[PDB]
């Protein structure tokens, strides 16, 4: 007896989340997360 | 604004060697974002990096809020950790990929555990030549939790080794 989703209701409730975004603020915290450098 | 409020908020952290505090370890970790809504989680997916072009030496972290991702955390010091290796112009997502945001999908939903709570967080962990997910508990003696949690994390992933630890 708790909220609980299912995988197929959180991915129907992803097209809403499509209409959302973030602030700078929160959003300059994802840069810590650093892309693979390239192997020439 | 009617939002799919979550049963509880969940903070994401992300460390690597760039982040790497040589004088103090705990400083190390990364808070990046928390999620109290269903919406906040897919906004935070959309601007997460991917595992197949993340760093060789990463850690996304994903805890819930007024939970460190460490042992010395009161809700992981009786608990333990289930982990498993696995392995390695717009492409199709990963196997890998997929798995990550099934068992995060799990975990903001609460289907990781179908019955205080008994997860606590997990942990995607680039290495070398493997990748390690771990989902963090709370109580290590629960043994039939442990089980029901193996069967459900076996089940939101598709992608060669599975240990529980005890911290």
């Amino acid at each position: 007896v708790r909220t609980m989703y299912t995988r197929e209701e959180l991915l129907r409730i992803a097209t809403l989340a499509s209409a959302m975004d973030l602030g700078p603020e929160v959003l300059r915290k994802f840069d810590v997360i650093e892309v693979a450098e390239p192997v020439p | 604004a009617n939002l799919h409020k979550l049963q509880r908020a969940w903070t994401l952290w992300y460390d690597s060697p760039s982040t790497y505090n040589t004088e103090n370890w705990e400083m190390s970790l990364v808070p990046i974002m928390t999620v109290h809504s269903v919406e906040e989680f897919f906004v935070m997916l959309r601007y997460m990096k991917p595992l197949h072009a993340l760093r060789t030496s990463s850690q996304y972290h994903f805890f819930q809020e007024g939970v460190k991702p460490m042992w010395e955390d009161p809700a992981n010091k009786k608990g333990g950790k289930l982990w498993v290796n696995l392995d390695i112009a717009a492409e199709a997502k990963t196997d890998l990929d997929k798995a990550w945001e099934n068992v995060l999908m799990a975990t903001v939903g609460e289907y990781l555990d179908c019955v205080e709570p008994f997860v606590t967080g997990i942990v995607m962990s680039k290495r070398k030549y493997h990748n390690r997910l771990a989902v963090w508990v709370s109580d290590a003696s629960a043994t039939d939790k442990i089980e029901a949690l193996k069967k459900a994390l076996t089940k939101e992933a598709s992608l060669a080794s599975m240990v529980f630890t005890k911290h």
